[PDB]
């Protein structure tokens, strides 16, 4: 949820390698409601405090690598949006 | 052979009867139109030398009931109908 935890991560990574951020920008209403193990609707009910989303908050990133949504592309698209990526950096050639 | 009549379509290849075509006309094409409005008009363009050395004389229009698919036997499995393809696209969870 907080850029400073992900800036950090970036950086740790970058010491050793390429770090890509994707943000799953999957809209709240969304997640809510499609979540098949009612964990939200505690958070609703407040049987769960400070739940990302409903109570926690979540900084919105402001420069990703990669931006998707469940909403509007499916999981095989939006994996073969990052492979073209890492593609295109020349990650998956041939060793 | 005149209008309202119909003919077989046969393979060459292996003699079998592919369609029946129902005849609608029977025209007399200007091979010089076809030539210069839709090749272009330079008789050394191959399509303009087939409509003229190969091409016959009449056009027989008409539309086309289904008998049998040609046969091909080179390559079968990566030879696609529209109807193959978008089952396949499918199969594969393209979009």
């Amino acid at each position: 949820p907080y850029e400073e935890s992900r800036k950090f991560a970036r950086d740790a990574v970058s010491q050793a390698g390429s770090f890509f951020l994707v943000h799953v920008a999957t809209p709240l209403e969304h997640c809510e409601q499609s979540d098949k193990r009612g964990i939200y609707a505690a958070a609703r009910r407040g049987e769960i405090k400070g739940f990302t989303g409903v109570d926690d908050p979540y900084e919105t990133p402001e420069k990703a690598d990669l931006v998707v949504d469940f909403s509007k592309q499916s999981v095989r698209s939006i994996v073969h949006e990052i492979i073209l990526v890492l593609e295109s950096q020349g990650f998956l050639e041939r060793q | 052979l005149q209008a309202g009549s119909r003919i077989t379509l046969r393979d060459f290849r292996d003699d079998r009867n592919l369609a029946i075509l129902t005849i609608d006309d029977i025209y007399r094409p200007d091979k010089t139109k076809e030539a210069k409005l839709v090749f272009g008009g330079d008789p050394e363009h191959p399509a303009i030398v087939y409509l003229n050395n190969t091409v016959k004389e009449f056009y027989i229009g008409g539309k086309i009931e289904a008998v049998n698919k040609l046969n091909h036997y080179d390559y079968v499995a990566l030879r696609y109908t529209p109807a193959e393809l978008r089952v396949h696209f499918d199969k594969l969870g393209w979009s």
